[PDB]
């Protein structure tokens, strides 16, 4: 049951993929499998997530008070950190498109 | 990428 899959940054942090591979590992998955991944935009991550059957990509800015979406939410410390908050809460706060949670890695 | 707020 626990601890939740997450714990374990292997199972959704895939480095330097590209968004091509990402979107490769991500098709057929179910909605709400994610992996966070380095980004095109130098110097940031992004997030691809599946949403509605569609692999979407939201970046994730590092500031110096930490990791984040959006301002002011720029609030976590670590990818883990950021990671586990949007477990249990939804993206949905930053655009109503993305009515989901990084629920399940894509290798767990 | 998607536009967050």
């Amino acid at each position: 049951g626990s601890p939740i899959p997450h714990h374990d940054e292997k199972t959704w942090n895939v480095g330097s993929s590209n968004r091509n591979k990402a979107e490769n590992l991500l098709r057929g998955k179910r909605d709400g499998t994610f992996l966070v991944r380095e980004s095109s935009k130098q110097g940031c991550y992004a997030c691809s997530v599946v949403v509605d059957g569609e692999v979407k990509h939201c970046v994730i800015n590092k500031t110096a008070t930490g990791y984040g979406f959006a301002e002011p939410y720029n609030l976590y410390s670590s990818l883990k950190e950021l990671v586990l908050h949007y477990q249990h809460t939804s993206l949905v706060q930053h655009n109503d498109s993305l009515n989901v949670t990084l629920a399940y890695p894509v290798y767990a | 990428y998607v536009p967050m707020l």
